[PDB]
């Protein structure tokens, strides 16, 4: 067959659910197949229909429309574990499997109580912008000597206690480092 | 009209007078269309319209599947084989298709053949196997506890085979769907003292597909009538008769015309 | 079920590499794939069972050999810079139907003309900010690897001598630090929070680990620097 | 193990007439295993010029062939087909009845 579409990237809530479409259009169809990737890992099979219907397993779901050509995966009681590539295959007339380019899916984590502040930290220093909520975004850097990393989710599992932070690094100073990022008015500058 | 797509496999266990351990052998309705065996190696087209109409890498794609069905076929043999405590050569067959019938409704089919007695049958309405033996029993249980497979057989069943089954029929229906009517006479001849033998003998018709009979006054034949089998002529038509020992007429379908011959 | 080495690889522009790959799951099918951004995984070649081999849609510059049912190899010939890629091996019971695909770790390659850009990283450790401490009653360690190149870094954090996950994050991809330049080297950054009554105590041991892949000692260095091999770096800090 | 003896029926292409140009058939069928030797006999002896269909399968399971050869029937000439199959003691020489 022809061709297999899926969105690029994906973005949702833990707690919440989310449906990963595919559309395909190929030349016979012998089944469709969904591989989940994480982050320098190899992938691995999650499902495959073949026939019209939706297929269950724990909380993600396979569903399969032939005459519409289409399908969708669908993740429920999202965790922070779900982030992954989710990889979209279909296996045409000569039984040859055209690969999706993937869905990236990230999920937010859930902040009950934010704390945005921007604290430096020593070993030449690190800045390290933490505790504010899910919809703030970390802008990339202006200039070529100063380096701002994305946000990274950590979980102190003992705590029950998850939080996003970002990395800045290099005159330059804390107060100045995310000024390219819409933070919030609440933001603790010690 | 109604049409046919099927593809066979024969594997013999420690062949001999030069036969192949491994045959693989396509047909549309009568017509061969495609041929593999483990001495060639290679899938090949087996009607002119197939070699006209299918580009060198549909051959090079399925010749790479025939060689990995060709290996699997040996291992399958030789574990019937251990499961009956056979020794020397013996056989494996499958038989895979569909037709296309005159209202549009479809068949669709999957079976297995053991020293050429049926062996394992698939019903693609149960998604089950029916099992000749408890050999094939246990077959049948390791199948059938792969959903998965099952459901992609009744689709390639249902869906592909009539989808490949049409498409061959577009690319042969110079053959396949022409009409050569038959040549229809009827013979009388005294045999032994007292019998007359009447033969109605049909000749240079496709498709072979033809209806005769043997009609008193307008009315079937409540006597015994004598058939021949309808062979194929050499040539890409057929022949057949029909024949009863006596008012008599001979009756002739075929392709939607109706013939009478009276004697 | 599925073994591919090896996982990491530096080669020269011209160079010979065979990639390994072994199925214990008594499988008729391998293929061999190659992973790259914004597009699906391609087909290198593939062996419907053993004793057959053929291509699949990106085979030049590549060759493969089924040794028996159970090993599959993929060769370059005279690597080339398009060849740097991520390449996993895979298997299957037999190439058609609802037959699962089982995926081998993945073979990372990088194909550079030449050498002499292939540096192991700088790490460093950054104690917790007392602000945050008072603030938060918690303690974020930062690590920053620096300096790398390839992209070729493992990051693990140790406390007490024992590998930890919990109040772990490691930058999922590292960044560019000269961005407008071909061959610019990588930084990555990790976190690690802990209780403020954990960093608090004197007798507890931080180390940030970063294992690099790089040059082997059959590859040729004429450099006045250190060899840039495939080494671990790591940077301490302790309680107070 | 159940062996299936070939059925074997020798014909013409078309209605057969003395010294008028035709084809001789020989239709091999419902034979199993497919090891099977196929020659087309003029006076008892085999006919070099002989074509074949290759071997073909029945949903029965068993197999089918055909052979023919391009003729000539004259009064004098006896034509047959002789078969060789695991089911046969000796090969099988069946004549045909001249239409």
């Amino acid at each position: 067959g022809q061709n297999i579409d899926q969105p690029t990237e994906m973005t949702a809530t833990e707690g919440a659910i989310v449906q990963i479409n595919c559309t395909y259009q190929t030349s016979g169809f012998n089944g469709l197949f969904w591989y989940q990737q994480h982050a320098g890992e190899a992938p691995t099979f999650l499902s495959y229909n073949v026939l019209d219907g939706l297929e269950e397993k724990g909380r993600f779901s396979s569903f399969l429309s032939r005459s519409k050509g289409y399908s969708y995966l669908l993740l429920k009681e999202l965790q922070m574990k779900d982030s992954a590539s989710y990889l979209c295959a279909a296996e045409d007339s000569n039984y040859q499997l055209i690969w999706g380019a993937g869905t990236k899916l990230i999920i937010k984590p859930d902040i009950q109580n934010p704390d945005p502040a921007v604290y430096q930290l020593r070993d030449k220093s690190v800045c390290l912008f933490t505790d504010f909520d899910s919809q703030t975004n970390v802008s990339q850097s202006k200039d070529s000597d100063v380096y701002i990393t994305d946000k990274c989710v950590l979980d102190m599992r003992s705590m029950d206690f998850k939080s996003n932070s970002a990395v800045a690094w290099s005159d330059f100073a804390c107060a100045n480092a995310f000024n390219n990022s819409i933070i919030p008015e609440d933001t603790f500058f010690p | 009209r109604t049409h046919s797509l099927r593809y066979f496999r024969l594997g013999v266990s420690d062949p001999i007078h030069g036969v192949p351990e491994f045959i693989s052998v396509g047909y549309v309705d009568s017509h061969p269309i495609t041929t593999y065996d483990s001495v060639t190696r290679q899938k090949e087209p087996r009607a002119p319209w197939m070699a006209e109409n299918l580009a060198p890498d549909h051959w090079e794609r399925y010749t790479q599947l025939l060689r990995g069905w060709q290996q699997m076929f040996k291992v399958e043999l030789k574990r019937l084989q251990r499961h009956y405590n056979h020794s020397g050569s013996h056989t494996y067959q499958r038989m895979i298709g569909c037709e296309l019938l005159e209202d549009g409704s479809t068949t669709g089919f999957l079976q297995y053949a053991y020293d050429g007695q049926d062996f394992l049958i698939f019903n693609k309405d149960t998604l089950s196997w029916l099992a000749v033996d408890n050999v094939a029993h246990t077959i049948k249980q390791a199948w059938e506890a792969n959903q998965h497979e099952l459901l992609y057989q009744k689709n390639w069943l249902e869906e592909e085979c009539i989808a490949w089954l049409k498409r061959f029929l577009e690319y042969g229906k110079d053959t396949l769907q022409r009409t050569e009517p038959p040549l229809v006479r009827v013979n009388r001849k005294e045999t032994f003292p007292g019998v007359t033998a009447l033969f109605c003998k049909a000749h240079g018709f496709y498709p072979p597909e033809i209806y005769m009979t043997w009609m008193k006054n307008g009315e079937e034949i409540v006597q015994e009538i004598d058939y021949g089998d309808i062979l194929p002529s050499g040539d890409g038509t057929y022949q057949a008769w029909a024949s009863i020992e006596l008012l008599y007429s001979c009756h002739v379908e075929h392709s939607g015309v109706h013939m009478v011959l009276q004697v | 079920g599925v073994t591919q080495t090896p996982k990491f690889q530096v080669l020269k522009t011209g160079q010979s590499m065979t990639l390994q790959c072994a199925q214990d799951m008594n499988h008729n099918s391998m293929y061999w794939y190659r992973q790259d951004p914004g597009m699906g995984l391609r087909l290198i070649y593939y062996s419907a069972s053993e004793g057959t081999t053929d291509k699949g849609e990106v085979p030049n510059g590549y060759n493969v050999s089924r040794l028996n049912k159970r090993e599959f190899s993929l060769r370059l010939e005279s690597a080339a810079p398009s060849q740097t890629s991520v390449y996993f091996c895979a298997s299957s019971y037999e190439v058609s139907g609802a037959n699962v695909l089982t995926f081998g770790e993945g073979s990372r390659l990088t194909v550079l003309e030449d050498l002499k850009n292939v540096f192991p990283p700088e790490v460093a450790v950054f104690e917790p900010s007392e602000a945050e401490i008072s603030h938060t009653q918690k303690a974020t360690l930062v690590c920053l690897a620096t300096g790398f190149y390839p992209d070729h870094v493992e990051l693990s954090w140790w406390v007490n001598g024992k590998e930890v996950h919990s109040g772990v994050c490691t930058d999922p991809q590292p960044l560019k630090e000269q961005p407008a330049l071909n061959d610019s080297r990588y930084a990555l950054s990790s976190r690690l929070r802990v209780s403020a009554t954990f960093w608090q105590n004197p007798r507890n041991h931080f180390r940030c680990q970063v294992q690099f892949y790089g040059l082997s000692e059959n590859d040729e260095w004429t450099q006045d620097r250190a060899k840039p091999v495939t080494q671990i770096v790591s940077a301490e800090a302790w309680g107070r | 193990m159940i062996q299936r003896t070939p059925k074997i029926q020798v014909y013409s292409r078309h209605p057969a007439e003395n010294g008028k140009s035709n084809f001789l058939n020989c239709y091999v069928s419902g034979f199993h295993p497919s090891d099977i030797e196929v020659d087309l006999l003029k006076n008892g002896e085999r006919i070099e010029k002989v074509e074949h269909s290759d071997l073909s399968f029945s949903k029965d399971w068993s197999f089918y062939l055909l052979y023919y050869t391009e003729f000539t029937p004259t009064e004098k000439d006896e034509y047959a087909c002789r078969v060789n199959h695991v089911t046969l003691s000796q090969p099988k020489i069946v004549k045909w009845d001249r239409d």
